[PDB]
RNA sequence: AAUUUUUAAGGUAUGUAUUUUUUUU
RNA sequence: GUUCGCGAAGUAACCCUUCGUGGACAUUUGGUCAAUUUGAAACAAUACAGAGAUGAUCAGCAGUUCCCCUGCAUAAGGAUGAACCGUUUUACAAAGAGAUUUA
RNA sequence: GGAGGUCAACAUCAAGAACUGUGGGCCUUUGCCUAUAGAACUUAUAACGAACAUGGUUCUUGCCUUUUACCAGAAC
């Protein structure tokens, strides 16, 4: 069942060239041209799901080879201990999710215990097979991964069918902020003095009071008094308040950012190089 | 006046009740069988001649839901309803 | 809601002869053959048998604006094809009646919203060879006029056309706006 | 009748002998979703059709009859059909009598039940327009008859003429030398469409005249619906074909109405 | 009205899934959508099927499943349920059974992962697995008379399902035994559940005084 | 008196055309 | 087919078999879908054009559009993701000057 | 009619140590006082589970080119 879901999700998205192995490892068979690698790019949510059908795989294998008679019972036992609690070594799921490292270093220790209670009186050698506490472990992480795959798998079918949303709202992050600020603050300009003219011509107008405002930030950074020639006192009026708070608001982030570098917290890179430029 | 007590009682209701048909489908058309847990014959044919039973046949869960669904854009036309009335030295200075 | 409320447009001839009738609601089915959108569908069969199962084809505004039906494409009054249903409104009158209709794809997306409505709706080897034959009639109302009476080709650029019967018997037989003559070696 | 009427058509092939799915190597990998094969150029996929129809011998009747299903199978019509007896569908060429039930929904779509698109399709291609009732095919790729060129266009004209002759009624076929294209009118619409399926992708001649063993490897021939006859001959008598019927189509209107009072 | 589910013959199961094995035909248009649909319920039906393993005593289990009648996935609908006593002495029993046979032979090996190549395609169960009867599993002899009250009815899958007394039925919730028998379990799961029993051993090391130490921020000796 | 292990992305563009059987004067 | 009852037959301490019958028990599946070329996946390869500002080489972040792609995504990437930097003549008169020009 | 069902639906399951019903009395039925009937399941080294996962938001941290994936404590 699994190999055939993800195989008709790879060929439908169109991806030949990735070919599923019958173990679940993903593996391309050509060198891709950027085109290709970039579609081939391919999310945690697919990859996620593989790992995991690749350790269910696993164990069923291990039942199975008892099934054929090719092995026997203690090795069975022995060996579906050995796939519990190396599952870090064999499979490679703590890539795609790493917070599963938990599970993983606790197979290990619930190994430790049981060892070497286990052990004790005779030997070094592999014979094992108390595989309660880590099959125990190892269920209680699918219990809480369900909803986060099928949330991801969800979104990730629904959009394949459907296509993604047109609308897609982006937030203010940091990276963005200082562009949104300019386009507030532009607006917010634009507003008042079209709300003060009389009435008729703004747009030509309306573009050139805005250069204006610029050249007045860029003359407040540099000390520079900008005085006007001929230019309607109440215009001004409303330049220079606007200026007035940017100007506030510029100060007070490069005092801020100068604390928190002062107090060793990570201000990251370029912030500090702008930092400086502001002090 | 101030709209009254009765009156305020009754669109109130009225608008609580139609929030609630919004809320709850939007709820349920989602893809949670988790979120959906906070939720006639309609016809006479025509002259009426024949009558008419309407039952809507349930969908296999795997395949899926609204398979006409498909995100689209639409330019939409303007609403019919029209003719609003309006009714409402300085460019040396200015 | 805009989209489930307003009810199903389907004629009483397609319908069927039945008494009372069930049918399916679908939500979201197919869009329109027409304006490419999503619709409520409705299923149905004119028995509690048949074979053949009907399908709501357009949408339910795609179908008033054209005065239609929905499974039918016939007129919602006359049962008429909509070629044809404005050409005879073209008659009556002088110059009418012409739906200038949905072309691209954002057009006809856009267009089947305005209430606008269109057009018509808006109102409501033995070789006989033969000659002097009109261009226009079909082979097939000569062989049928022959068979009412009592194989063959025609050449429609040369107005001839040649028969040859299973028999000159049947040739005297028939014998029993033409140029006819029997000749064949 | 002495043909179709008493027999039960026989099938035309066996389940095991019809082609298998997955086109063989046009391309690196077969595509599981999409069936076609992926990465590489394909170099025209079309091939002439293995199979073909005997309109006489092969129609009969069938358990579409006792069901009396309208629809035609489709299968029949490129002579591919493996149920035959036990397929649901009406085996035989369209009669007025069968016609005259389809009739209330030909419009919408054709004879098989497959439902017609607006705007047609660029090249004109499997089914038509609800907008327009199109009477008249093309047939193009006369190659598909191969190689071997005939004298003049009496013995393609005359081929043709036989080949559909069996398929439905003809109201005319004119074959062009200059231009490799005959438009054929069969009288009827439900007649057109079940040409259309049946022909294409086939070849020509005689059962075994010259190089007819060889015959299966070509490119085929198309069969397409064909645009409006550009000359004022025909449109002044399509126009005058159209305006005669529109008066036919009066009088049972006022009928109608005369009866309505 | 409510008429429960349908059992059915595996066969047609095994034939649905074994058909949609090689599609490329027009007809699995619809079978194709429903295999991307049912990708989003596969990692609990991995839940299901994985939390219902044998267990060593266990040469088969045979499990309820829940298939979709396309072959696009399949649950295993049980789920498993055990007697708390005596599933810990067949836990602590076969325990004793590897240590016994860990000292038994000298050479053990182990089995090589993964066990099946990459390229060979899984193997069908009806045809390979089927046929073959099963070897033995690890059980341990468990002694001859002291152990007769358990010894019967120990190794089962669901050690007691048709008992009147013993058990609630079929069902299999709600367990009752008489004293012996428990005389019996305690005796065999010595070597897990073996433990202190005095309130007083535990001292600061009960909960309260490791939640104490988190909030001081201090530390027990052996405490976390 | 005891740490802890890794995968993607920001680098090698992107765009257009290309395998087609000759729509009636 | 089961069961109840009745009516007949051969055997019959009335019962077993056989036939003909009245009634009860049980009551409308499935399809939005037909099996390759003609109702529509894409990629690669080939040829052509080449990846912002500017004197030149570069980090980027946004905005607008009936552009989207990878991604679980309201993150982040995709040449700063792409496309955009073109075209622009009338709410229009007031004063005066010259000339033609008619009751 | 009983014994059952790895059957289904509906109701209920963290609160002044904590539930309802009823009769009477004051209020004029909410509410207060008084008499009385019945309280299955869950709780005191606190709880439906002698078991134990994941996510979100906001704080404080840890790795530190940025996002994902992450370190580990808290509140909700
Ligand atoms: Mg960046
Ligand atoms: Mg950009
Ligand atoms: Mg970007
Ligand atoms: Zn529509
Ligand atoms: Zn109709
Ligand atoms: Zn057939």
């Amino acid at each position: 069942q699994g190999h055939n879901m993800l195989n008709l999700l790879i060929h439908r998205k169109g991806l030949t060239y990735l070919h599923l192995d019958y173990n679940f490892n993903l593996k391309p068979t050509k060198t891709l041209t950027t085109k290709e690698r970039k579609k081939s790019r391919l999310g945690n949510s697919f990859h996620l799901m593989r790992e995991l059908l690749k350790m269910m795989k696993l164990i069923v294998d291990t039942h199975v080879q008892f099934r054929l008679g090719n092995v026997d019972a203690f090795q069975l036992a022995d060996g579906i201990h050995y796939i519990l609690n190396h599952i870090g070594q064999l499979t490679g799921i703590y890539r795609y999710k790493y917070k599963v490292m938990h599970q993983i270093r606790a197979c290990k220790d619930l190994k430790h215990i049981i060892y070497y209670k286990f052990n004790k009186n005779l030997g070094k050698g592999p014979g094992c097979g108390f595989w309660q506490p880590a099959w125990r472990v190892w269920l209680n992480f699918l219990r809480g991964t369900i909803p986060l795959l099928e949330r991801y798998i969800g979104n990730l079918i629904t959009r394949q069918f459907e296509g993604r949303s047109n609308e897609i709202v982006k937030t203010t992050t940091k990276q963005r902020l200082d562009a949104y600020y300019d386009l507030e603050l532009r607006n917010s300009v634009m507003d008042d003095i079209l709300e003060m003219m009389p009435e008729s011509i703004r747009q030509k107008k309306a573009r050139t009071i805005l250069q204006h405002l610029s050249e007045a930030w860029r003359c407040w950074k540099a000390n520079i008094p900008w005085d006007v020639p001929g230019m309607p006192a109440p215009i001004k009026k409303i330049i220079e308040r606007y200026i007035k708070s940017k100007a506030d608001a510029w100060v007070s982030a490069a005092h801020y950012n100068r604390e928190r570098i002062k107090r060793g917290a990570h201000v990251e890179k370029t912030m500090v190089k702008k930092n400086l430029g502001r002090l | 006046p101030l709209p009254t007590k009765a009156e305020i009682q009754e669109c109130t209701a009225r608008t609580k009740s139609y929030i609630q048909r919004l809320v709850n489908a939007k709820l349920a058309n989602s893809n949670n069988r988790a979120s959906s847990r906070y939720v006639a014959p309609a016809n006479l044919l025509l002259n009426n001649s024949h009558h008419i039973e309407v039952v809507s046949k349930q969908m296999d869960p795997l395949l899926p839901r609204f398979v006409g669904k498909k995100a689209r854009k639409v330019v939409a036309p303007t609403e019919n309803d029209e003719v609003v009335p309006v009714l409402h030295a300085d460019p040396n200075e200015w | 809601d805009e989209i489930n409320e307003p009810p199903p447009n389907i004629c009483e001839q397609c319908l069927g002869d039945e008494a009372n009738i069930r049918m399916t609601k679908i939500p979201q089915g197919s869009e329109c053959k027409i304006c490419t959108l999503p619709f409520t569908l409705y299923h149905f069969k004119t028995s509690k048998r048949s074979n053949n199962i009907i399908k709501t084809l357009i949408c339910v505004r795609c179908a008033t604006q054209r005065n239609i039906c929905q499974c039918c494409m016939l007129d919602s009054r006359w049962h008429i094809p909509i070629q044809l249903r404005d050409h005879l409104i073209s008659l009556v009158n002088e110059e009418n009646v012409m739906t200038e209709e949905a072309k691209n794809d954002m057009m006809k997306r856009f267009l089947s919203l305005k209430n606008v409505k269109l057009g018509g709706a808006q109102i409501t080897t033995k070789s006989f060879f033969l000659y002097n034959i009109d261009a226009s009639i079909p082979e097939w109302k000569i062989t049928d006029t022959v068979s009412q009476l009592l194989s063959l080709i025609v050449n429609h650029k040369a107005k001839c056309g040649g028969l040859r019967f299973q028999s000159s018997e049947l040739g005297e037989r028939f014998v029993s706006i033409f140029i006819i003559p029997w000749s064949s070696g | 009748m002495t043909s179709w009427r008493d027999k039960s058509a026989k099938v035309q092939v066996k389940e095991s002998e019809l082609p298998s799915s997955i086109p063989a190597q046009t391309g690196l990998t077969f595509n599981i979703w999409y069936n076609k094969w992926s990465q590489g150029f394909a170099g025209n996929t079309r091939f002439v059709s293995p199979f073909a129809l005997q309109p006489q011998l092969h129609s009969g009747k069938t358990r579409g009859d006792n069901d009396g299903q309208l629809f035609f199978c489709l299968f029949f019509a490129k002579g591919m059909c493996c149920l035959g007896p036990k397929c649901e569908y009406l085996h035989h060429i369209p009669d007025e009598e069968d016609i005259g039930k389809l009739a209330l929904r030909t419009e919408v779509l054709d004879c098989f039940g497959r439902e017609k698109f607006a705007d047609y399709r660029e090249d004109m291609g499997g089914i038509g327009s609800f907008r327009k009732k199109n009477k008249t095919l093309y047939v193009g790729g006369i190659d598909g008859a191969l190689n071997s060129k005939h004298l003049k266009p009496a013995q393609i004209e005359s081929r043709i003429r036989f080949v559909f002759s069996r398929l439905g009624d003809i109201d005319r076929i004119r074959y062009v030398e200059s231009k490799n294209c005959g438009f054929v009118k069969f009288k009827y619409q439900a007649n057109a469409e079940f040409a259309k399926e049946a022909m294409s992708n086939q070849t020509l001649l005689l059962p075994s005249d010259k190089e007819w063993d060889d015959r299966r490897e070509g490119t085929g021939l198309l069969v397409k619906w064909a645009n409006e006859d550009p000359d004022p001959a025909a449109q002044k008598r399509l126009q005058e074909e159209l305006k005669l019927e529109s008066l036919n189509m009066m009088v049972h209107l006022i009928n109608n109405n005369t009866n309505s009072a | 009205a409510y008429t429960p589910k349908a059992e059915m013959p595996p066969e047609h199961l095994r034939k649905i899934i074994n058909t949609h094995s090689d599609m490329a035909s027009k007809m699995y248009n619809t079978d194709k959508k429903a295999f991307l649909g049912a990708l989003k319920y596969l990692p609990h039906a991995i839940l299901k099927l994985l939390e219902n393993m044998p267990h060593p005593w266990e040469q088969a289990k045979e499990v309820k499943v829940l298939y979709h009648t396309s072959g696009a996935i399949t649950f295993v609908n049980e789920t498993p349920r055990v007697i708390e006593p005596v599933y810990t002495a067949q836990w602590s029993a076969t325990w004793i059974a590897m240590r016994r046979e860990k000292r038994d032979r000298t050479h053990f090996k182990r089995m090589r992962f993964p066990p099946f190549d990459d390229d060979e395609p899984p193997l069908s169960y009806e045809q390979h697995i089927e046929n073959i009867e099963p070897l033995d599993p690890i059980n341990l002899p468990l002694d001859s008379q002291d152990d007769e009250y358990v010894k019967d009815w120990l190794y089962d899958s669901r050690p007691l399902e048709e008992d009147s007394k013993k058990v609630n039925g079929t069902s299999y919730k709600k367990w009752s035994f008489d004293l012996p028998e428990m005389s019996n379990l305690y005796r065999l799961s010595t070597p897990l559940r073996d433990e202190v029993t005095d309130k007083n051993y535990y001292y600061l090391f009960d909960k309260k005084s490791f939640f104490n130490g988190k909030a001081l921020n201090n530390a027990i000796p052996g405490g976390p």
